RNA sequence: AAUUCUUCUCUGCGGGAUUCCUUUGUAAUUGCACAAGGUGAAAUUUUGGGCAACAGCAGGUCUGUGAUGCUCCUCAAUGUUCUGGGCGACACGCGCACUACAAUGUCAGUGAGAACAAGAAAAACGACAACCUACUUGAUCAAAAGAGUGGGGAAACCCCGUCACAUAGACUCACUUGGGACCGAGGAUUGCAAUUAUUGGUCGCGCAACGAGGAAUGUCUCGUAGGCGCAGCUCAUCAAACUGUGCCGAUUACGUCCC
């Protein structure tokens, strides 16, 4: 079972602070873990007009997110995965993943 | 044939409202072996100028800007 | 089609992406992770 | 080359110019553009007309009898002008002052009989769209509202 | 050179070229060039108007109004045809033609306001060399649309009737018409 | 016995395969040389092999792949993709002279490679119309 | 050494090479109605005159280079400004109507089917003679006409 | 069908740009600098934006909001109603702002044919799938429709028109083989209900103006105007609106203070 890992979170140096640092737990350990780059990334825009009321210079906001997908691969560890996961605490907003095929 | 060629030597500045003429002193083009030169005579131009433009006067011997 | 933060029905109502905050604007409502930018 | 004749040619009582093609200038009796393809099951054969044929190799006078009661010609319904019709069953076409006639008696109902757009319509203001105003830019003659 | 240096508008002479007049002479482009249409950021610069081939230039200034234009593409296919006609009506590369028929079509001197402040005055004032160029080309073909405009019975000729008649210093061409024209309003202004 | 290399204008990707022969010619972007349709692109793709040496260098059997540009800046993008194709080979299978030669020859051409030239369409901005263009005022 | 489009400029061409041995050939397929528009957003009558004239070896070239196909993505080929459109912007659209009988016709005669492209692919051989046989003066070499 | 790869694509963090040489240049013993030129993908706040002081304006909003002071209403209510029906949109060609269409022979109208683009979206709980789109049937007989199968939670998609076409195509000194308005007849569609919702729906009306626009007025300089077009937003249904992406791609000034 070659595992598969979707790191989907927004904020700065989350997406980054565990797929690069805490795959090294299993990166540098007895696992084999094929990476792959991190997908292209997304922005949601909306865009609405600065005023509440009819009155402006008609002028309008533009606002933004950034969606940051990272691919993580892997061969089959049983159990370590449950385990390989677990070892490390450190984000917030990041995503945990469950995944088989193949 | 009236076509007499000068150069400019020079973009003796800017000149008038708009932006458009710009004063130049022009050296007649032709030389012959009795060198006739003016050798400067003053000029108007129509539109954008430059350091070496060859300028053929149809109206020669006018002597530009003086008045105005 | 009443909207979330206020009884509104009215400002209309972004439905892009299903998220309606309209109500007390998406400028007042944030926290969402907008930003300025461009 | 040779040209016996050209002239005007009434067709179906009506001044027909005489154009070097033959659908255009059937244009004027009423059908249009889309219904000369009927110039095939009309039943000519010539191709890329010119004023050389109507009658004398068309045998014309058949071809503008098709324009009326084409059923009895090759043509579906899908192209008839008037298709199930509220007095009666269909008249296949709408042509020459036969379609007029009926309007005189069509264009009572929906223009006596109110509505907004189709009122806007009756006095044929304004398409589809709540725009009557500043239309009608360049020259003179819109729409006009006078209940003094 | 076979077809290495050398230039063909398809198959066309570029080399045995040069301009007439010795005023806006050796400033005007002298062709090498397969087709006018190229793209490059072609006026960054202040004169930087003066480098690339007339043709281009035709060609570039060749359709304004836009109402559905394709311009370039469009344009190169008219000069297909404009210089062929060309070059068979008058026995002459066509490209000295256009290249004889810049020269005879801008007035070399212009009458200015040089008045103040909404004051309406005259001065004898001389034109540049960029604007004989640019100035031909600009009203060289404004005399298309105008001819070219409903009564044609004639597609491409249009053009091919200014160039001619320009190359030939007629007074018939809406383009150099204008050049004495605008010089009966010099001379007698000065 | 073979390089690689890529066009681009404006959004427009040509790609250069390479590979090696002497008697041979070029598909278009998927179609050969002779063939692409609006002439008045032809002679401009001409001038890769055409203009510099027409024969004497190249007839190296080569296919280009073009995406992401519409059909003119496509006929840009491909051109470059063969002078920088071309120049690719004469560094590494030949020597810096033959190379100096032909880039020179490009050099004095014009841009035809030096680079994609770089321009972008400007983003729509604002209330502006389209980029730098104002919504029109009215009784001013 | 000879390949489909490719080798030929199969604009005006091979099609047409294929046309007359469509319709010459009396072995195709020409459904009953053709009184009505091909194509999008058209008043104008289908055309002057050979309406599936133009049609088929599309299909056929649709078929061969873009691979598998079908009604939907067909008329990506079938082109119109949708223009009559009345007093507003002029909008974009194909036409899945007359698609399938199109397609079927390549449903018979030697041409692969209710998946693929071709059998045989005849396309080659019976066009392998454009380059051969010239319409328009071709001038190939001075040895070919 | 086996092989090896990172040219093309993906992205986090980095490189790169700086006034750096040159011009005895302009100006100038200083200085701060400028220019024409060089190198470079980029050459002068690199480019387009976001941000943005201090004072104010009886600027707009009490129709965004359990955001709010009064003081009017308080039950045959100015409250509420998946409350019922009607309006907000009406025809004196009224006057005005902004936009779409366009009348040509420069696609010009249209019929076919060849190529190729990009930011963007897509979905359901206190129940036992309601979003899109590809395929192929609807197809022995219109179009749009109907229906069945198939995976996508988004890197399920890439055939958009402008253009290219001489394909030897049709027009053809004209209000016209160019306005699509007004028009009455059928018919398919979203859905509580469409009496014009709307339409590659047909097909009739064309004979309604209209034929470069009076004074007057708009906004910008390089991938720019203009032209073209595509999604998004509203959205059960509807874009001549706006928001953004991309394609075609310009002439004129590289200036002055005259307005």
């Amino acid at each position: 079972q070659t595992v598969r890992l979707t790191i989907t979170s927004r904020n700065a140096k989350a997406v980054e602070s565990v797929t690069s640092q805490l795959l090294t737990r299993a990166r540098d350990e007895k696992v084999t873990i094929h990476g792959p780059v991190r997908l292209p990334t997304r922005t949601l825009k909306i865009t609405t007009r600065k005023t509440p009321c009819g009155n402006g210079t008609n002028t309008w906001d533009t606002f933004e997110l950034k969606i940051y997908k990272r691919i993580i691969d892997l061969h089959a560890p049983t159990e370590q995965v449950k385990k390989i996961t677990s070892f490390t605490m450190e984000s917030g907003v990041d995503v945990s993943i469950t995944i088989l095929d193949r | 044939d009236q076509a007499q060629v000068g150069l400019i030597i020079k973009v003796l500045g800017r000149t008038g409202s708009r932006g458009n003429v710009t004063q130049v002193r022009v050296r007649l083009m032709a030389e012959a072996g009795s060198p006739d030169y003016n050798r400067t005579i003053v000029r108007n131009v129509k539109g954008p100028c430059k350091e070496n433009d060859m300028l053929s006067l149809m109206e020669t011997e006018r002597e530009a800007r003086r008045l105005k | 089609r009443c909207c979330v933060i206020c009884s509104n029905q009215k400002a209309l109502i972004r439905k892009y992406e299903l998220n309606v905050c309209r109500q007390c604007f998406r400028e007042n409502a944030e926290h969402i992770g907008f930003t300025k930018l461009r | 080359i040779p040209d016996h004749f050209q002239h005007i040619v009434r067709l179906l009582n009506t001044n027909v110019e005489g154009k070097r093609k033959v659908p255009f200038a059937l244009r004027m009796v009423k059908g249009v553009g889309i219904r000369f393809a009927y110039l095939v099951c009309k039943k000519a054969g010539i191709d890329v007309e010119r004023r050389a044929g109507t009658l004398t190799a068309e045998e014309l006078e058949k071809i503008a009898e098709i324009i009326a009661d084409p059923a009895k010609f090759k043509i579906p319904d899908w192209f008839l002008n008037r298709q199930r019709d509220p007095k009666t069953g269909k008249t296949e076409h709408l042509s020459s002052s036969m379609v007029d006639t009926r309007l005189r008696e069509d264009l009572e109902r929906l223009k006596k009989i109110r509505a907004h757009r189709g009122v806007r319509h009756a006095y044929g203001l304004r398409v589809r769209g709540q725009h009557t105003c500043t239309t009608g830019r360049h020259g003179k003659t819109v729409g006009v509202s006078r209940g003094k | 050179m076979s077809s290495k240096t050398p230039k063909l508008f398809n198959k066309w002479s570029f080399e045995g070229l040069e301009t007439s007049e010795l005023a806006l002479r050796d400033h005007i482009s002298t062709t090498a060039a397969y087709v006018p249409h190229t793209s490059g950021r072609w006026q960054k610069r202040r004169f930087y108007k003066a480098r690339m081939p007339i043709v281009e230039r035709l060609a570039n200034g060749l359709m304004f109004k836009g109402r559905g234009n394709g311009r370039k593409l469009q344009a190169a296919r008219l000069l297909k045809h404009t210089l062929e006609i060309i070059h068979l009506l008058t026995d002459e590369n066509p490209l000295q033609v256009v290249v004889d028929a810049v020269s005879k079509g801008a007035p070399r001197e212009d009458s200015t306001r040089v008045g103040s402040g909404g004051v309406v005055r005259r001065q004898a004032v001389d034109v540049s060399p960029m604007r004989r160029v640019n100035e031909a080309i600009y009203q060289m073909c404004k005399g298309a649309r105008e001819a070219a405009f409903r009564n044609l019975k004639s597609m491409p000729e249009c053009l091919a009737d200014e160039i001619v008649n320009a190359s030939k210093g007629s007074s018939n061409s809406y383009a150099i018409k204008k050049k004495d024209e605008v010089e009966r309003v010099a001379k007698a202004n000065r | 016995k073979q390089v690689q290399t890529f066009g681009k204008k404006k959004t427009a990707i040509a790609v250069a395969t390479v590979t090696k022969a002497a008697q041979c010619n070029i598909k278009v972007n998927g179609v050969p040389l002779q063939q692409i349709l609006p002439d008045t692109l032809r002679a401009k793709i001409m001038e890769a092999i055409t203009v510099v040496g027409s024969k004497y260098y190249s007839r190296l059997r080569i296919d280009v792949a073009v995406h992401g540009g519409g059909q003119v800046s496509q006929a840009y993008a491909a051109r470059q993709a063969i002078a920088k194709g071309l120049i690719a080979f004469f560094q590494k299978y030949h020597n810096e002279v033959e190379k100096a030669a032909l880039k020179d020859k490009f050099l004095a051409y014009d841009k035809f490679l030096l680079i994609a030239d770089p321009r972008r369409c400007e983003p729509k901005k604002w209330g502006r119309h389209s980029a730098r263009t104002r919504f029109t005022k009215s009784y001013r | 050494k000879i390949h489909r489009i490719g080798k030929r400029k199969g604009a005006s061409l091979k099609d047409v090479s294929a046309w007359r041995w469509i319709k010459t050939a009396a072995r195709h397929f020409k459904q009953e109605g053709k009184i009505f528009v091909p194509n999008c957003t058209e008043i104008m009558k289908s055309s002057h005159g050979r309406e599936r004239a133009p049609q088929n070896p599309d299909w056929y070239y649709i078929r061969c280079a873009a691979v598998l196909r079908a009604i939907y993505l067909r008329p990506g080929v079938g082109y119109g400004g949708l223009s009559k459109r009345f007093g507003n912007k002029k909008n974009y659209g194909s036409r899945p109507e007359h698609t399938v009988t199109s397609s079927t016709g390549p449903l018979h005669w030697a041409c692969k089917s209710l998946t693929k492209l071709g059998l045989v692919e005849p396309g080659a051989q019976s066009g392998q003679r454009l380059t051969r046989k010239g319409h328009k003066f071709a001038d190939s070499l001075a040895f070919q006409v």
